[PDB]
């Protein structure tokens, strides 16, 4: 009973922190007026992505954790419920750092890419491919399509009910793998148009304003970018790792239950700490923060 | 810090003429830059990055350059081109200009047209006596003025002064004026300049008589 | 169109301070730094430092650090260079440029019109004015040459005109030379010789320091 009292007091303190920290972002952005952008749009829909998996994935993963006799498609269903979900966050993570991308080495056509309603199109790209991919085990693609309880009802785990090749040739290539790339491509991009311009700079004293500003968005951008796919990394990698040794290595030692409650907690962890602490490298975001609490009190 | 040394100094140039000068660098440069500058006039960038022509420069202007060596060239000379030009390094700083390059049009060779002038009687009631001779739209440069009293050279209190080329003619003119107190031009009779040029084989003389007027 | 408007002339004795002025136009005056050049003897480009608009930041030339301070007006989009304990040496023309960035290098983009500051204590003199008619003998033919001596002024420049600028071409007026401080200018116009002395020819001389306007009408000389 302690194992699973202090997993699931991780879990819905990880939910809660998540919860906090999103509508705390989007408070502040629907409250200042300078907030309200593209980008800031996209750190809203993270956000409330974030604050989905908190209050829906979080508790639903916990539900999987059980393992008490029930229906096999409704296990299932709740699986691809959290799958979606977690979909979802990576996915807007992705579009935002494709916005920073387009906004650093795009600046003529940014106002023409992503302005308007382009940005709600990109969303619904984003949550129509989370529902697409999470949703293909629904398709017959599942284990059910296996006597833990018996007939049609099974103990409901997650490795149970979802297939493993699924899990590891589609999910973890397209959904973890994927997305990781782009980011470090375009982290790499902006990591090297910075240090061109510092190189650049470096040989003049007394730069104009234009060259000063172009530094500072770009060394902003790639460090902010290099935070976030470094918590994306550390967050998703070792869940995903463990799902690729537990399907290509045969008979070898199913990894042990802390492990894999230490890779579900940090998984979780992703939704809570994006984009939260991109949002505190703004200063106006954090001044709308502070303002906010010194209101409340 | 840098030196930026330019070749030829001076230099003049028939129209129609490629002409390139050079600009010399103490130590390697990464960029050079060439600013045009005419006389009574503000100098105007001509071309930057050590290739790139400003706004305005005909395309007959061409840059180049690397390291320690760096030029410019006209593929043909036109009158517009004459005037001076400078060479700006930004490398290492202080930044540091060229000693410039004045630019000359090549004419075809003009006389002299000498002209005397006695001193005024105004100058007179002052108690100053000048004579000014005149030594206008000639070509080339060199030329000599030769001043004679009464038979006799002075080469006492002249004043030379030297036109730039005219914008027009293309051409020079030198005024030169002898300054005597007087009591002492009133003491002497005859008074002369010779301009000595290689258009003419004997010198141009002007001279008049104070008898006279 | 991007403008750089300068001071205006300015003559000062030495021990003095003069401030010279740069009125930027056409352009966001912040984005770009502003940099001082003097020439001084003609052909002689020096450079005297430059200010960033945008947050003040400076960096003169080792020579003219203490003699020259940029300041910046950001409201009034103009840029201010001090020439503090103003010798001799000092008296140069000063020109404003700005340095633009093509996001590949910099270079001096725009170039103001210049300011020409004259230090020295020597006396202020107004000019005498000498006609010069041509040599009684006899009309040479084609042209007859006409002449006008200024001496002893201080200080330069003085405009010298013939018919208040009605006669441009064909004159030749040369530069001044100093003898013990002051300054002395001769111009010629030659003219067809049926115009002299049919026609009315004068010497229009104008000395702004010592706000002076004379004219000396040429006539044929008469007994001596
Ligand atoms: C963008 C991709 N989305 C996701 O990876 C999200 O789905 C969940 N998840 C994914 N793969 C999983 C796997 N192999 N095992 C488990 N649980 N095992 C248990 C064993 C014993 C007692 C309790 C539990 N959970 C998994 C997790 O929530 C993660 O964030």
């Amino acid at each position: 009973i302690m194992g699973s009292s202090v997993y699931i007091t991780v879990e819905l303190a990880i939910a809660v922190l998540a919860i906090l920290g999103n509508v705390l972002v989007c408070w502040a952005v629907w409250l200042n007026s300078n907030l309200q952008n593209v980008t800031n749009y996209f750190v809203v829909s993270l956000a409330a992505a974030d604050i989905a998996v908190g209050v829906l994935a979080i508790p639903f993963a916990i539900t999987i954790s059980t393992g008490f006799c029930a229906a096999c498609h409704g296990c299932l269903a709740i699986a691809c419920f959290v799958l979606v979900l977690t979909q979802s966050s990576i996915f807007s993570l992705l579009a935002i750092a494709i916005d920073r991308y387009i906004a650093i080495r795009i600046p003529l056509r940014y106002n023409g890419l992503v302005t308007g309603t382009r940005a709600k199109g990109i969303i619904a790209i984003c949550w129509v491919l989370s529902f697409a991919i999470g949703l293909t085990p629904m398709l017959g693609w599942n284990n059910c399509g296996s006597q833990g309880c018996g007939e049609g009802q099974v103990a409901c785990l997650f490795e149970d009910v979802v297939p493993m090749n699924y899990m590891v040739y589609f999910n973890f290539f397209l959904c973890v793998l994927v997305p990781l790339l782009l980011m470090l491509g375009v982290y790499l991009a902006i990591f090297l148009a910075a240090r061109r311009q510092a190189k650049q700079m470096e040989s003049q004293p007394l730069p104009g304003e234009r060259a000063r500003s172009t530094l500072q968005k770009e060394v902003h951008a790639a460090k902010s970018l290099a935070i976030i796919v470094g918590l994306f990394a550390l967050c998703w990698l070792p869940l995903h790792i463990i799902n690729c040794f537990t399907f290509f290595c045969p008979d070898c030692s199913h990894a042990p239950l802390w492990l894999m409650y230490a890779a579900i907690v940090l998984s979780h962890t992703n939704s809570v700490v994006n984009p939260f602490i991109y949002a505190y490298r703004i200063r106006e975001f954090r001044q709308t923060f502070r303002k906010i609490i010194r209101s409340h009190v | 810090d840098i030196v930026m040394t330019q070749s030829p100094a001076i230099m003049s140039a028939s129209p129609g003429e490629k002409v390139t000068i050079t600009c010399s660098a103490s130590s390697s440069v990464t960029y050079m830059h060439w600013f045009q500058q005419k006389p009574g006039t503000s100098p105007k960038l001509w071309i930057y990055s050590t290739s790139n022509l400003a706004s305005g420069v005909p395309a007959r202007f061409s840059g180049s350059g690397s390291g320690t060596s760096y030029s410019l060239t006209i593929s043909r000379m036109e009158a517009e081109d004459a005037a001076t030009y400078y060479c700006q390094q930004r490398s290492t700083y202080p930044l540091t200009f060229g000693a410039g390059t004045k630019l000359e049009l090549r004419r075809a060779d003009a006389a002299p047209t000498v002209s005397i002038f006695p001193p005024s009687s105004e100058q007179l009631t002052s108690g100053g006596a000048s004579v000014v001779c005149f030594l206008n739209n000639f070509y080339p440069k060199d030329i000599n003025v030769k001043w004679k009293i009464d038979g006799s050279e002075r080469q006492n209190g002249v004043l030379n002064s030297w036109t730039d080329q005219d914008s027009k003619d293309s051409t020079y003119s030198m005024s030169s004026t002898l300054t005597l107190t007087k009591d002492e031009y009133e003491r002497h009779n005859s008074y002369t300049c010779e301009a000595t040029h290689k258009t003419s084989t004997s010198p141009i003389v002007k001279s008049f008589n104070r008898n006279e007027c | 169109e991007v403008q750089l408007q300068q001071s205006g002339p300015e003559l000062v004795k030495p021990g003095a301070s003069v401030k010279i002025s740069c009125k930027t136009s056409g352009y966001t005056f912040t984005e770009f730094t502003m940099h001082w050049v003097k020439q001084s003897h003609g052909k002689s480009l020096e450079w005297i430092g430059g200010i960033d608009p945008h947050n003040g930041d400076t960096s003169y030339n080792q020579k003219f650090k203490g003699k020259a301070t940029l300041t910046v007006d950001k409201s009034s989009s103009t840029a201010y260079m001090d020439l503090r304990s103003l010798t001799s040496e000092d008296s140069a023309v000063y020109y404003c440029t700005r340095d633009y960035y093509d996001y590949h290098y910099w270079y001096f983009d725009v170039w103001g019109a210049g300011t020409t500051v004259t230090v020295s204590s020597a006396k202020t003199t107004a000019p005498s004015v000498y006609p010069l008619a041509p040599v009684c003998g006899d009309t040479t033919g084609s042209s007859v040459t006409l002449g006008c001596l200024v001496k002893g002024y201080f200080p330069e420049p003085v405009t010298l005109t013939w018919n208040s600028g009605s006669l441009s071409s064909g004159v030749h007026t040369f530069p001044a030379v100093l003898q013990s401080d002051l300054y002395t200018l001769s111009s010629s116009v030659t003219v067809t010789s049926s115009t002299w002395p049919s026609q009315s020819i004068t010497c229009n001389v104008a000395h702004p320091a010592s706000s002076t306007k004379v004219d000396k009408k040429i006539e044929p000389r008469g007994p001596t």
